[PDB]
RNA sequence: GUCCCUACUGAUGAACUCGUCGCAAUGGUAAUUCAGCUUAGUACGAGAGGAACCGCUGAUUCAGAUAAUUGGUUUUUGCGGUUGUCCGACCGGGCAGUGCCGCGAAGCUACCAUCUGCUGGAUAAUGGCUGAACGCCUCUAAGUCAGAAUCCAUGCCAG
RNA sequence: CGAGAUUCCCACUGUCCCUAUCUACUAUCUAGCGAAACCACAGCCAAGGGAACGGGCUUGGCAAAAUCAGCGGGGAA
C-alpha cells in the first residue's frame, strides 16, 4: 500500500512542501525539511500542503552528523497553523514538528518530545503508544 | 432555540436580533449547511423529484442547543438574563433604578 | 471509480429506493397528508353542472 | 488462553484497548469485531464498557486502571465520564487527573497490587493515583525508556518485559515487583510490549501477527491456560527460543 | 521468493505485431511532400528510432528478468540444470542479445541514412527496408521465443524450498510409499497412485514442531544406475539428496512390494552413502504392519544392523497406511534435528577467542528468567465463574447472541447502529431511555451535580434568613 | 457539552467560540475572542488589564467569599444517574441563579 | 467555469421559478409539493452524531444552519392544465 | 526524491600514470634562517621525500607536478620554497603568492600552515573563501596581500567584481586538482589560467592523475617536472594476497565469514591503529552505508567514510578510527583518497576495481615500512576479467583452486572459493536479517539498484580478458576450495565433490517437455545445437517589564 | 526594404393596452479519481502471501453557493496610546498630499472557513435464446435477451 | 529581585518574488469650442468556384429595428 493515510477528516494544512520544521523523536535530527508529501493530488502550480497526522518525505538539515542530510519519510505531529476540529474547536501548536518514521509505522527513535495532535495519533497507534504527550 | 439537553427558554433569534434581519415571531424552517440567497430574500423550499439514496437522509436527528450569542459581534452571552447576571450592576443601571 | 451513472449504481440506487427510503417516506407522506386533511377540514345548465362555453392558426381561413 | 484479535486491521490491541481485572474497556469502533472477541473470551462475568475518552480511539493508551480503580485525563468531557461512572459497577471507583503527560496509560503501568510512573510525575498526580487505585507506587524506567505503560506490561501473575532491559535491571525490577518477569517481543518483534498486548489475570489478547513462540512464551509468563507454565517451561523450551530468537 | 513475477514472452510473430503496432499507433502517422525535407527525415527517423527503443526494452526486460544461472545455490543451479540443459539455455539467451545488438547497430546506420536522406521516397524506403530487418531478425529469433516462455512457464510453476531453513527430505525407490508418509505428515497433495515413476517432480510441505517451522520434501525415487547413467527424474532426485542441506530420511520397506529386494535397497544406500555421510539419516522400515521387523530372515536382520553400526545413521519403523508411527518418526527425526541446529547456533557465537557475540549476548538476555530474591509470589484475583463457565466455540450450535450475530441480523458494518443503554447499570430500570440535562441558564448543570445539596440548600436558605432578619435589602 | 471558563477575558466561553492554543510544556488556553488570543499573545498581563475578570476580581470590584461561591467547582468524582437529583439539581440552580443576582446587587450597593 | 451555468445571466424573476415538481402517481395520498419562506440568517448547532461506520459517530458535532422564517401561506387560487402535443 | 536526485556521489577516481609523458636536511637545502627558525618551531626536523625531491625544484624555479597521497606534507612542500623566495612583504601594489584549494576547510588547513610557517616575516597572506563577506574581501584586497588561498569560484567572483590585475602574480599553486576537476571547477580554472601572465610558476598537488587534469598540465604548465612518492606503485613484497570467487546471493555471508575466521576479528568495541586493523573498500556510498550497518548489527566497531559525507562526521570517523575506537574502515575509493590513513594489516575489497592501478593503489594502502599485510579481495564472475587485466599488470602466476599445493600467496595471484558450511551458515543469517528488520531490506534495494547503474557506469574490460575469462569459468580451478583451508579440508572435499563433479557435469539426453508444436519447436531447436565436430520592540505599559524595557530601548537608542 | 468591417455575449431596448401566473421549441449541460470498515486474514494457497460482489464512511480534482464559527483587510478615521514642530504662552489649530502604534464592528473575503453536486431508455465489443440457409451445425437470415464511464433525454441553466 | 534554570534565530550569492521607502508618470462629468488620417461601392457562415484567385456567382445553413460595455474572425535561391 502507498504512503497514504486511510481515514482522515478535512483540515487546514499548513505545511507547504520545502519547510524546515523541528524534530520531535530522540533519533538526533534538529529539524526536518518537507520535500514531498505522500498522497498529495496532482494539480499544477500547486505546492502540495501537509497536515498532522501525514506522513511527508523529511530531510535533515541540521542535526548530528551521524543522521544528517538523511531522507527518510516522515509523519506531521504538530502543525502551528490554525486548523478545526470536528468539535468545531479550531486550535493551534507553538511549532511545526514531525517524528521520523519508517515507511510500515515503525518510528526510529524511542520517544517523542513533547505534545502529539489527536489526529497523528489516532490515525497511527504506535505514535500514540509512544507519544507521552497527546492533546 | 430551546432543546431538550438545555431547558432555557428562548426563540431562535440571538441577542440583539438577527443583524439586517430582526427578530422572527413565527414559524420557522432550520436547515443543514450553507443555502443560496440573502437576508429578506424568498425562498423557495420544495420535495425531492426522486427517493433517496442515502443515510443522510432518515437519519434521525437529535439536537442540543442553538447558538443565540449576538452575530453582530464576539459576544458569548445567549440570554439577557445570564449576561445580566453575569456583569452585575452597572453604574447607568443603578442611576436608573 | 465506477460513474455515477453506471448500471450497476443504478440498480443499487433502484434496490435502495424500493426497499428502505419507500417505507420511510410513506409514513412522512401518510402523516403529512393527514395533517393537510385535518387543516382542510378545519336546472345541470343554470347550475353550473354541465361544462359550458366560458364568457385560429390552426385552420385556414375561410 | 492468549487470542490473536485487531482492532480494525492494526494489532496494537494494547492500543486500542485496556483490560483489567474486573471490567474492560472497548473503542467505539465502525464494526464490533473487536467487542465481541472480548466478551467471547469474557461472556459476562465483568463488564464490557464501549468507551471513548476525550472523543478519541486511542483508550489504550489514554487510560490506566487496574481492578480497584480507573483513572482517566483532564481532556475527557462530562458525557464520557457519566459514561464511565455508570456503565461501571458500584465496587469500582473511577477519577479524572489533571497531569501534563495526558498519555495515562503511556506514563502508568499498575496491577492489583504494585504500580509505576513515569519519572517526570508531579507528586499530587503521585498521592492521588495511590489513594484512588489502592497501590504502592515506585519510580523506574524500562531500559532507559521513560514511557512505562508502553514499553512493559503487568499482570499479578507475571510480566513481560522490554527485550534490551539488561539482566540486572530485569532482577532489579522484578524484585521489586515481586512477580516473575521476563524480557520479550511481541507481535512478531515489535519493540512495544505494552502498546502491542493487553493482558488480565485469566487471558491475554495479542496481534495476529504475534508468532507462535511468542504466543508460547506469553503463556507461560502470564500462567495462561492451565498454568502449566511457570517459566520453567520457558526453560525447557529455551532451545526454541534459542533457535527463533538468534 | 520464487520466480514467478517472470513477464511473459511472445513468439515470433507476436513480438513483431506487437512492436509494430507500437511503432504504428504511438506516433504520429501523416506527412506530406509538401512539407520540408528536414521535418520529413525527422519523422521517419523517430519512426526508426521508437522501432529500436521497443524492440530494445522489450529484449533488456526479458535478459534482465530471467534468472541468471550461476549465482544461485548449488541447489537451484543444478536443478534448473537438469530440468534445462543449461548451455543450451545459455545459447538462446545469448542469440537473444546478440540480435538485439544487432537491431541497434541498424539503428545508427539508418539513422545516419535518414540524416543524410534527400527525398520522400527515399525516406520511405530507408524505413521499410530498417523496419524489414528487425522483422527478419524476430524471424529468425522464432524459436528462442518458444524455448524462452516453456523454461518461464515452469520456473513459474516452480517449487521454493528455503535451503537454509530446517528441512527433512524423504528418499528411496519408487513405491516404498515417500508419498504416503508426506501427506501423512504434512498438508501437502502428492499423487498416491501405485505406479512406478508416480511423482515426476519434487514435492514440499511444511510442518510445525513446538512452535518451529520444518518444510519436508518428497523425491521421486533412485534406481541402482551407478549414477553415470540416469534419467532426468532421477537426477534432480539426487541432485536434492546432495545439495540440501537437510535431515534425510530413506524409507525402504521389508515386503518386496515396491518390486526390489532388500539387497537391492542396501546396495543403493551404501552406493548414496557418501552423499549422507555429513548429514543425520534415518532408515525407515515402511509397511511393517504387513511385513513386521521380527519375521524375515536373520542375515537379513544381520546386515541392515550393520548398515546401523555407523554413527550418523538412524533405524525407524512405521505404517503410513495405518499410520502406526508417523507422529513418533517425525517427533524423534525433527527433535535430534533442533537439538544439532541448537548446537550449531551455540558454536557460532561461541567460536574460539572469549568475546561473545553481540546476537549470542541478546539471546542469553531474552533466555534470562527474572525472580524475586524475596521468593514471595503475590495472592491473585481469579474468579469462580470465569473458572467454571465453557470454552467457545464456532461450530456449536447452541450459541451465545454475539454482538457480531446482531450485527448482522440487524444490518452489517455500516447499518447496525449500537445501543449503550441496554448495556447501562441503573438502580430503577426506565431510568434508561431518558436524556440527561447538560447545562442550564447557562450554567453546567453536571459542574453543579453534588450530593447532599439539599443540606447544603437548606443552611444556604438559613444565612439568608439571618440576612432577611439583618435586613441585608433595605434602601436608606 | 461544558461552558469553558476564558482565561484572560474570563467569560463563558461557548462551544464554535474563541480559538484553543497550547504551549508544548503542555498547558492550554481557550480564548473567547481574537481579542484576549492577541493580549494573551502579546505578553500583557491580565492583571494589568482593566477589563479582565480576575483583574476586577483581585481588586475586590466582584465579591470574593460564600458558599455559593464555593459552590462553583469543577467535580471530579461522578455520580450515577438520578432524575430525583438531576431535577432538584434544576430547581436549586434556579435558587442558585437567585441568590447570585441579589448578592452581587447587594455586594455593589456596599460598593458604592 | 462549467458550461451548464454559462453565459452567466441575471435572474428574469427576483422570485425564482420552480420549473420542474416530483412526479405523480395516483396512488399516494394528498399533498401539496412546495412552501415559502424568508432566509433570516443562520445560527450554529452542536449534535450528537448518530452515523454509523463515520469517525466521529456518537460525539459531538458542530455545524451551521440556515434559519427561514416561514409565515403561515394563504391558499387563494387553483389552477387546472391540460396535457398537448406541444406540452 | 533525494535518492540518486542527480548522481552517485562516489562517481571513479580515475588515474592516469601516463602523465609521466611530461618529462638531506632544511640546513643543506640552504632555507633563510628566520625560516628555518620558524620550521625547527612547527617540528619539520627530517624532510618527507615529497618535499625533499620538490622544494630544490621550486628552488631553481621548474615547474612541478606532485602524486602525493594527503597527508605526507604537500602544503608544506609547495609553501616553504615560496616564502624562501618571497622573503618579504613587497612595497609595490600587486599579489604575488595565489593558491587555489577545493574547499574551505582546506583552505583554511593550508592557511594556518602558511602563517605556522611564516612566523616573523612580514608577509600578508588573505584568506578568500565563499560565505565571507565582499566587502571584507574588497577591504583585505585594499589592504594589498602578497599571498591569497582561495577557491576557485569565489576567486573569479572576486576578480569580476574588482577588476583584478593579476599581471604581478609569479607564484601559482593547484592543491587538490583531482579533486577540482571531479568538483566541476575546471572552467573558472582555465579562466584563472588565461588571465594569469605566463611568466609564472606552477605547482600542481595531488593525489591522482586523470585524463583531464593531465591534458589542462599539458595545456597549461611550461615543461613540468612529475615527482612521485617514491615507489607508490611497487606493491610491497611483504604483502599476502588472497582472493575468494563468490556469488552475489552469498557475498555478503561470504564478507562476513572472512571477518569471523579468516581474521579471527573480536566482536564488540575495543578495550594508533590497531592489531587488526579491517579495512573494506567498496564501489557505492549505498553500499558502505549497507555494509556499515550490517556490521554494526553484527557486532563490530566499523567507522565508515564516503564520499560526500559531512565535514565534522567524516572527521569524527576518522579521529575514531586513528585512535583505534574503531576497528573496521569502510571506504569506497574518494574517501580514502580524502582521508589520512595510517598503516593498515587487513585490507579487503568487497567490489573488485576496475582499473589494476587503482587495486595497486589500496593494496599499497598497508605493508609500509617493512610491515606484513594481509590483503582479501571478493570476485565475482563479472569481476573475472579485471582480475585478469590485474594479473597481466602485475605479473604474477595465477593459481586457481589448488593447483599447487604451497602456493606462494605474495607472489603468486591465488583465487579460490570460500568454505561451503560456514558460507551457507553466513547466508542465513544474511537472509535472516533481511527478512527481519525492514531498514536493511530497503538499504538491499537501493544498494542493489546503484550497483546496476554501477554495473552499466563501470568501464569495460579487454576482449582478451573476457576470453580467458571463459575458459577460467570453463577450468575446474574457478568452483574449487581456496589454498589457505587446509589439506585435510582437500582430502575430504576431494573424496566427495568428484561425484559431485559428475552431477554438476550433466548433459541432459532431452528437456521435461520432451518427456505440441513447443515440443517440435525444442526438438528441431536441439537438433540446430547438435554440437559442431536589533533594537527591542517598544515598552507597553501594561507589560510586566515595562520600565526595563523602555530603559533597554533607550539604551538602543542611544547606542543608535 | 506599410486601422476598418462584422459575427458573439452581457446589459438595455421601439410597437404589439398594462400587470400577474405559467408552457417549453430551441441551445448548453458535469461530475472525476483514490482511500478506509465489512466481506476477511475468508475464497485460494506447500509456504509466502492473499481477493472480488452487497452494504457503510471518508478524501482529491472540478462546479455552483454561503459567512453560523476561525484567520486576513480598516476613508467606520470607531476607541486608547504616542512622536516632533510653530503660533511669546493657554487655547484650538496648521501640521507629517489621511503621521505612527494597539484592539476593533460591519462589509468583503480564504484551497486560510462551511454546504451541495441527482436517473430512465437505447446501444458498441461481447455473451446468449429460438432456428433456416446446408435433412448435421450455427447469436442471424425472420423474431429476440443481457450488456461499456458510450449515446439520447429527465434532473440543471437560458427562455 | 534572584551568577536565577531551560528553548529559537543570526552566513553568502554575479539568483527569483512580495512588501516597506524615494523620483517620475498618471483623473472624471456636464456645458462651450471643435479637427485630422482615410473613403470605387459593402461587409454572417459552410462547401464548390482547374490556374493555392473571392466580397462577385452556384448549393445550402439561415436571416428582425436601434444603443452601451466586453469579446474574436476577416482584410525562388
Ligand atoms: N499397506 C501399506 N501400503 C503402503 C504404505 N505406504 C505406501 N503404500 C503403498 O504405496 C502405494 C502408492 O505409492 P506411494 O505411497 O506414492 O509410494 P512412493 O514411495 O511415494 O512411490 P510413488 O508411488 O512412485 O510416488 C499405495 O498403493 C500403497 O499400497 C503403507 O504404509 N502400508
Ligand atoms: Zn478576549
Amino acid at each position: 500500500k502507498r504512503g497514504a493515510p486511510g481515514g482522515k477528516l478535512k483540515m487546514t494544512l499548513g505545511l507547504p512542501v520545502g519547510a524546515i520544521m523541528n524534530c520531535a523523536d530522540n533519533s538526533g535530527a534538529r529539524n526536518l525539511y518537507i520535500i514531498a508529501v505522500k498522497g498529495a493530488g496532482a494539480r499544477l502550480n500547486r505546492l502540495p500542503a501537509g497536515g498532522v497526522g501525514d506522513m511527508v518525505m523529511a530531510t535533515v538539515k541540521k542535526g548530528k552528523p551521524e543522521l544528517r542530510k538523511k531522507v527518510h519519510p516522515a509523519v506531521i505531529v504538530r502543525q502551528a497553523k490554525p486548523w478545526k476540529r470536528f468539535d468545531g474547536v479550531f486550535l493551534y501548536f507553538e511549532d511545526n514538528a514531525g517524528v521520523i518514521v519508517n515507511p510500515k509505522g515503525e518510528m526510529k527513535g524511542s520517544a517523542i518530545t513533547g505534545p502529539v495532535g489527536k489526529e497523528a495519533a489516532e490515525l497511527w497507534p504506535r505514535i500514540a503508544s509512544n507519544a507521552g504527550v497527546v492533546m | 432555540a430551546s432543546t431538550e439537553t438545555d431547558l432555557t427558554k428562548k426563540k431562535i433569534t440571538p441577542m440583539g436580533g438577527f443583524v439586517r434581519y430582526g427578530e422572527v415571531n413565527n414559524d420557522y424552517v432550520m436547515i443543514k449547511g450553507s443555502v443560496p440567497g440573502v437576508k429578506k430574500r424568498i425562498m423557495t423550499l420544495r420535495k425531492s423529484l426522486f427517493t433517496h439514496t442515502s443515510r443522510k437522509a432518515l437519519e434521525k436527528v437529535e439536537l442540543k442547543w442553538i447558538d443565540t450569542s449576538s452575530e453582530f459581534g464576539h459576544g458569548a452571552f445567549q440570554t439577557a438574563a445570564e449576561k445580566k447576571q453575569f456583569m452585575g450592576t452597572l453604574k447607568k443601571d443603578l442611576q436608573t433604578s | 471509480a465506477k460513474s455515477a451513472r453506471a448500471s450497476r449504481i443504478k440498480e443499487n440506487h433502484q434496490r435502495f429506493k424500493k426497499n428502505i427510503a419507500g417505507p420511510v417516506e410513506a409514513a412522512r407522506l401518510e402523516r403529512l397528508s393527514a395533517k393537510l386533511m385535518a387543516i382542510a377540514q378545519a336546472s345541470g345548465v343554470k347550475s353550473g353542472k354541465s361544462i359550458g362555453r366560458k364568457d385560429s392558426s390552426i385552420v385556414f381561413p375561410m | 488462553m492468549a487470542v490473536r484479535a485487531q482492532f480494525e486491521n492494526s494489532n496494537e490491541v494494547g492500543v486500542f484497548a485496556t483490560l483489567t481485572n474486573s471490567y474492560c474497556l472497548v473503542a467505539l469502533g465502525a464494526s464490533e469485531n473487536f467487542y465481541s472477541v472480548f466478551e467471547a473470551e469474557l461472556q459476562d462475568v465483568i463488564p464490557i464498557c464501549r468507551t471513548t475518552i476525550a472523543g478519541t480511539r486511542i483508550i489504550g493508551r489514554l487510560t490506566a486502571g487496574n481492578r480497584k480503580g480507573l483513572l482517566v485525563p483532564t481532556t475527557t468531557t462530562d458525557q464520557e465520564l457519566q459514561h464511565l461512572r455508570n456503565s461501571l459497577p458500584d465496587d469500582i471507583r473511577i477519577q479524572r487527573i489533571e497531569e501534563r503527560l495526558s498519555a495515562l496509560g503511556n506514563v502508568i503501568v499498575c496491577n492489583d497490587h504494585t504500580a509505576l510512573i513515569h519519572p517526570d510525575l508531579e507528586r499530587e498526580t503521585e498521592e492521588i493515583i495511590a489513594d484512588v487505585l489502592g497501590v504502592e507506587v515506585f519510580r523506574q524506567t524500562i531500559a532507559d525508556h521513560v514511557l512505562v505503560g508502553s514499553y512493559m506490561a503487568l499482570s499479578n501473575q507475571g510480566g513481560l518485559v522490554h527485550p534490551k532491559t539488561s539482566i540486572q535491571d530485569q532482577d532489579e525490577l522484578s524484585s521489586l515487583l515481586g512477580v516473575p518477569l521476563v524480557a520479550g517481543s511481541v507481535n512478531r518483534g515489535s519493540n512495544v510490549i505494552g502498546g502491542g498486548m493487553v493482558v488480565n489475570d485469566w487471558l491475554a489478547v495479542t496481534g495476529l501477527d504475534t508468532t507462535a513462540p511468542e504466543l508460547s512464551v506469553i503463556e507461560s509468563v502470564f500462567r495462561l491456560g492451565e498454568g502449566a507454565g511457570p517459566g520453567a517451561i520457558n526453560t525447557s523450551m529455551k532451545n526454541t527460543i534459542v533457535e527463533s530468537f538468534y | 521468493t520464487g520466480w514467478k513475477d517472470i513477464p511473459p514472452v511472445p513468439t515470433a510473430q507476436e513480438f513483431i505485431d506487437i512492436v509494430l503496432s507500437r511503432t504504428q499507433r504511438r506516433l504520429p502517422t501523416q506527412i506530406r511532400p509538401g512539407f520540408k525535407i528536414s521535418r520529413i527525415r525527422a519523422f521517419y527517423t523517430r519512426k526508426v528510432k521508437f522501432t529500436q527503443e521497443t524492440c530494445s526494452e522489450k529484449f533488456g526486460a526479458i535478459i534482465s528478468s530471467f534468472p541468471v544461472l550461476s549465482d544461485q545455490h548449488p541447489f537451484h543451479r543444478d536443478l534448473m540444470n537438469i530440468l534445462y540443459d543449461a548451455d543450451h539455455f545459455k545459447v538462446a539467451l545469448g542469440q537473444i542479445s546478440t540480435a538485439k545488438n544487432l537491431i541497434e547497430t541498424i539503428s545508427r546506420d539508418y539513422v545516419r541514412l535518414l540524416k543524410y536522406a534527400q527525398s520522400l521516397y527515399q525516406c520511405k524506403q530507408l524505413k521499410r527496408a530498417a523496419l524489414g530487418r528487425m522483422a527478419t531478425l524476430i524471424k529468425r529469433l522464432k524459436d528462442p521465443l518458444i524455448y524462452l516462455d516453456q523454461v518461464r512457464q515452469h520456473l513459474a510453476r516452480l517449487p521454493d524450498i528455503n535451503p537454509t531453513t530446517r528441512t527433512l527430505l524423504v528418499a528411496g525407490f519408487p513405491n516404498v510409499g515417500k508419498s504416503s508418509f508426506v501427506r501423512s505428515v504434512t498438508r501437502a497433495d502428492t499423487p498416491v497412485e501405485p505406479y512406478a515413476f508416480t511423482t515426476k517432480s519434487l514435492f514440499v510441505g511444511h510442518l510445525d514442531y513446538k512452535y518451529l517451522r520444518y518444510q519436508v520434501i518428497d523425491t521421486p525415487g533412485i534406481l541402482d544406475h551407478p549414477l553415470e547413467e540416469m534419467n532426468t527424474i532421477e537426477m534432480q532426485s539426487v541432485t536434492a539428496l546432495a545439495h540440501l542441506r537437510a535431515a534425510v530420511l530413506y524409507f525402504m520397506d521389508i515386503s518386496e512390494q515396491c518390486g526390489f529386494s532388500l539387497k537391492a535397497q542396501i546396495n543403493l544406500f551404501k552406493s548414496i552413502k557418501p552423499l549422507f555421510a555429513n548429514k543425520m539419516v534415518f532408515i525407515v522400515l515402511n509397511k511393517m504392519d504387513i511385513k513386521k521387523f521380527e519375521e524375515l530372515d536373520p542375515e537379513m536382520q544381520q546386515e541392515i544392523n550393520d548398515l546401523t553400526k555407523s554413527g550418523e545413521v538412524e533405524i525407524l519403523r512405521a505404517s503410513c497406511a495405518t499410520q502406526e508411527g508417523v507422529q513418533e518418526v517425525k517427533n524423534h527425526v525433527c527433535e535430534r534435528l533442533l537439538v544439532e541446529r541448537v548446537s550449531q547456533k551455540l558454536k557460532a557465537g561461541t567460536h574460539s577467542n572469549g568475546n561473545i557475540g553481540t546476537r549470542l549476548q541478546e539471546v542469553m538476555a531474552r533466555i534470562h528468567v527474572a525472580t524475586p530474591m524475596d521468593g514471595t509470589t503475590r495472592e491473585t484475583f481469579i474468579p469462580e465463574a470465569v473458572k467454571n463457565l465453557k470454552k467457545y466455540d464456532k461450530n456449536d450450535p447452541n450459541r451465545r447472541v454475539l454482538a457480531r450475530d446482531i450485527e448482522e441480523a440487524n444490518g452489517g458494518a455500516g447499518v447496525f447502529n449500537v445501543d449503550l443503554r441496554k448495556d447501562w447499570i441503573l438502580e430503577n430500570p426506565e431510568w434508561k431511555y431518558d436524556k440527561i440535562p447538560e447545562i442550564f441558564d447557562g450554567k453546567n448543570v453536571y459542574d453543579y451535580i453534588d450530593p447532599d445539596i439539599d443540606a447544603k440548600l437548606q443552611a444556604l436558605e438559613e444565612e439568608e434568613e439571618r440576612l432577611e432578619k439583618e435586613g441585608f435589602y433595605d434602601e436608606d | 457539552m461544558r461552558i469553558e471558563n476564558c482565561f484572560f477575558c474570563g467569560r463563558p466561553a461557548w462551544p464554535s467560540k474563541g480559538i484553543t492554543f497550547m504551549r508544548n510544556d503542555g498547558k492550554a488556553f481557550r480564548f473567547c475572542r481574537s481579542k484576549c488570543h492577541k493580549n494573551f499573545k502579546m505578553k500583557r498581563n491580565p492583571r494589568k488589564l482593566k477589563w479582565t475578570k480576575a483583574y476586577r476580581k483581585n481588586a475586590g470590584k466582584e465579591m470574593v467569599v460564600d458558599s455559593t461561591l464555593q459552590f462553583a467547582a469543577r467535580r471530579n468524582v461522578p455520580v450515577r444517574y438520578n432524575r430525583e437529583l438531576w431535577q432538584k439539581t434544576l430547581k436549586a440552580m434556579e435558587r442558585i441563579s437567585e441568590i447570585r443576582a441579589r448578592r452581587e446587587r447587594v455586594f455593589y450597593k456596599k460598593r458604592m | 467555469g462549467s458550461l451548464a451555468f454559462l453565459p452567466r445571466k441575471r435572474a428574469a424573476r427576483h422570485r425564482g421559478r420552480v420549473k420542474s415538481f416530483p412526479k405523480d402517481d395516483p396512488k399516494k395520498p394528498v399533498h401539496l409539493t412546495a412552501a415559502m419562506g424568508y432566509k433570516a440568517g443562520m445560527t450554529t448547532i452542536v449534535r450528537d452524531l448518530d452515523r454509523p461506520g463515520a469517525k466521529a459517530h456518537k460525539k459531538e458535532v458542530v455545524e451551521a444552519v440556515t434559519i427561514i422564517d416561514c409565515p403561515p401561506m394563504v391558499v387563494v387560487g387553483l389552477v387546472g392544465y391540460i396535457e398537448t402535443p406541444r406540452g | 526524491m533525494p535518492k540518486r536526485a542527480v548522481s552517485p556521489a562516489p562517481s571513479e577516481n580515475e588515474v592516469d600514470i601516463a602523465g609521466s609523458l611530461f618529462a638531506g636536511g632544511f640546513q643543506a637545502m640552504g632555507l633563510d634562517a628566520n625560516l628555518l627558525r620558524a620550521i625547527a618551531r612547527k617540528g619539520f626536523s627530517v624532510p618527507t621525500p615529497i618535499q625533499r625531491k620538490t622544494i630544490p625544484l621550486i628552488l631553481e624555479r621548474r615547474d612541478v607536478v606532485g602524486m602525493a597521497r594527503t597527508g605526507s606534507g604537500k602544503t608544506a612542500a609547495f609553501v616553504i620554497p615560496m616564502i624562501e623566495r618571497l622573503k618579504a612583504h613587497s612595497a609595490r601594489f600587486g599579489a604575488r603568492a595565489l593558491v587555489l584549494s577545493p574547499s574551505r576547510e582546506l583552505a583554511l588547513q593550508t592557511l594556518k600552515v602558511v602563517k605556522e610557517l611564516g612566523k616573523g616575516t612580514d608577509l600578508k597572506t588573505v584568506l578568500l573563501v565563499g560565505g565571507d563577506s565582499l566587502e571584507e574581501q574588497f577591504g583585505l584586497m585594499a589592504t594589498n596581500p602578497d599571498i591569497i588561498i582561495a577557491t576557485p569560484g569565489r576567486f573569479l567572483h572576486l576578480k569580476v567584481e574588482m577588476s583584478l590585475d593579476l599581471s604581478s602574480i609569479k607564484y601559482v599553486v593547484f592543491d587538490e586538482a583531482d579533486r577540482l576537476f571531479e568538483m566541476g571547477f575546471a572552467a573558472q580554472l582555465t579562466e584563472i589560467l588565461h588571465a594569469l601572465p605566463p611568466s609564472r610558476q606552477t605547482l600542481l598537488f595531488s593525489a591522482t592523475l586523470p585524463s583531464s587534469l593531465v591534458e589542462f598540465t599539458r595545456a597549461g604548465l611550461q615543461d613540468p617536472v612529475l615527482v612521485r612518492l617514491d615507489a607508490e606503485t611497487k606493491v610491497s613484497p611483504d604483502l599476502e594476497s588472497a582472493f575468494f570467487s563468490v556469488k552475489s546471493g552469498e557475498k555478503e555471508g561470504a564478507l562476513l565469514h572472512i571477518l569471523y575466521d579468516i581474521i579471527k576479528m573480536p566482536l564488540g568495541d575495543p578495550p594508533k591503529p590497531t592489531e587488526h586493523s579491517t579495512i573494506i573498500f567498496t564501489a557505492t556510498k549505498h553500499h558502505v552505508e549497507y555494509i556499515s550497518n550490517l556490521l554494526r548489527l553484527a557486532g563490530f566497531s566499523v567507522s565508515y567514510v564516503y564520499g560526500s559525507l559531512d565535514q565534522t562526521a567524516r572527521k569524527i570517523q576518522v579521529d575514531n578510527f586513528r585512535r583505534g575506537r574503531t576497528n573496521i574502515l569502510v571506504v569506497t575509493d574518494v574517501a580514502a583518497r580524502g582521508i589520512d590513513i595510517p598503516v593498515l594489516a587487513n585490507v579487503i575489497n568487497y567490489d573488485f576495481p576496475p582499473q589494476p592501478k587503482i587495486f595497486v593503489h589500496r593494496v599499497g594502502r598497508t605493508a609500509r615500512a617493512g610491515q606484513r599485510g594481509w590483503a582479501y579481495a571478493l570476485v565475482r564472475e563479472s569481476d573475472l576479467p579485471y582480475l585478469l587485466d590485474l594479473q597481466l599488470f602485475l605479473g604474477r602466476r595465477l593459481v586457481l583452486g589448488r593447483e599447487e599445493k604451497d602456493p606462494s600467496f605474495a607472489r603468486d595471484i591465488v583465487v579460490g572459493s570460500l568454505k561451503r558450511v560456514e558460507l551457507e551458515n553466513n547466508v542465513e543469517w544474511v537472509n535472516k536479517v533481511l527478512h527481519e528488520n525492514e531498514d536493511i531490506g530497503a538499504l538491499k534495494r537501493v544498494t542493489a539498484k546503484a550497483e546496476k547503474l554501477y554495473m552499466k557506469t563501470r568501464n569495460p574490460a579487454s576482449s582478451q580478458s573476457a576470453k580467458r575469462a571463459r575458459e577460467v569459468i570453463v577450468s575446474k580451478g574457478w568452483g574449487q576450495l581456496h589454498a589457505i583451508f587446509g589439506e585435510e579440508a582437500a582430502n575430504e572435499e576431494q573424496v566427495r565433490d568428484n561425484l559431485l563433479s559428475k552431477i554438476t557435469g550433466y548433459k541432459p539426453q532431452e528437456t521435461i517437455f520432451e518427456i505440441n508444436k513447443a515440443a517440435e519447436a525444442v526438438r528441431s531447436f536441439r537438433q540446430r545445437i547438435g554440437p559442431r565436430k536589533k533594537a527591542p520592540k517598544e515598552a507597553d505599559k501594561w507589560r510586566d517589564d515595562y520600565e526595563v524595557r523602555k530603559k533597554r530601548v533607550a539604551e538602543a537608542k542611544e547606542k543608535r
